[PDB]
């Protein structure tokens, strides 16, 4: 997953979870990437699927 | 199964929008971004209960899709959870609406704008969307937006979340009903 094309003002709402380094399950790639941007690049991907 | 219930594809989970029909043929509407590249749909995460197969998909530009039921025994309620749906209508600014989704359940709000353009990026732009102050989260895609017994739209996406509040865009359901020549019941 690459978040260079972020951030985006809106995300579709399908569920395909990713697990962030903050132990939070992100609902989809768009939600995860917006969070990474909001963290100023501190949040990273732990693994695919739920945490 | 009814509007707002979970639906699973080979890729992920979305929500059923509305059960509709044409003659004696039953289908269900959902988001186009959910039907895009999806063939078979199941009622459970274990993928043991089949629902049907994708019959149409329109995304981006629009955001709707339709699935033909192949499961002969599953009940196909013309409701949203317990709420009966009897007709479809056009959204209007200030209209009180309600959304039901498989992740967040039922949330209410109002229509704040019409004919909005939402750019999901990568060339995924959708037009003519209903803007609202209702929240929605991953898994809620395709779920119904209704107003009393009236079907209004299908959840497409937006920003924010249900805890802090958000903005969600919906595909007008009338457009989908017309395209496929189906009706709510």
């Amino acid at each position: 997953v690459d978040c260079s094309e972020y951030p985006k003002p809106a995300c579709t709402t399908e569920y395909r979870p990713l697990c962030g380094s903050d132990n939070k399950t992100y609902g989809n790639k768009c939600n995860f990437c917006n969070a990474v941007v909001e963290s100023n690049g501190t949040l990273t991907l732990s693994h695919f699927g739920k945490c | 199964i009814s509007g707002g219930d979970a639906i699973y594809s080979s890729t992920g989970r979305c929500s059923l929008g509305f059960n509709v029909r044409s003659g004696s043929t039953y289908y269900f509407l959902t988001a186009g971004h959910c039907t895009d590249g999806a063939t078979t749909w199941w009622a459970n995460s274990a993928r043991t209960t089949v629902l049907g197969t994708t019959s149409g998909s329109s995304f981006p530009n629009n955001d709707y899709g339709i699935v033909r039921y192949t499961n002969t025994t599953i009940p196909k309620d013309g409701t949203v959870g317990g709420q009966d749906i009897t007709s479809a209508a056009n959204a209007t600014v200030g209209m009180a609406v309600t959304r039901r989704g498989s992740t967040t359940g039922t949330h209410s709000g109002s229509v704040t704008a019409l004919n909005a353009t939402v750019n999901y990026g990568g060339g995924d732009v959708v037009y003519g969307m209903i803007r609202t102050n209702v929240c929605a989260e991953p898994g809620d895609s395709g779920g119904p937006l209704y107003s009393g017994t009236r079907a209004i739209g299908l959840t497409s996406g937006g920003s924010g979340n249900c805890s802090s509040g958000g903005t969600t865009f919906f595909q007008p359901v009338t457009e989908a009903l017309v395209a496929y020549g189906v009706s709510v019941y």
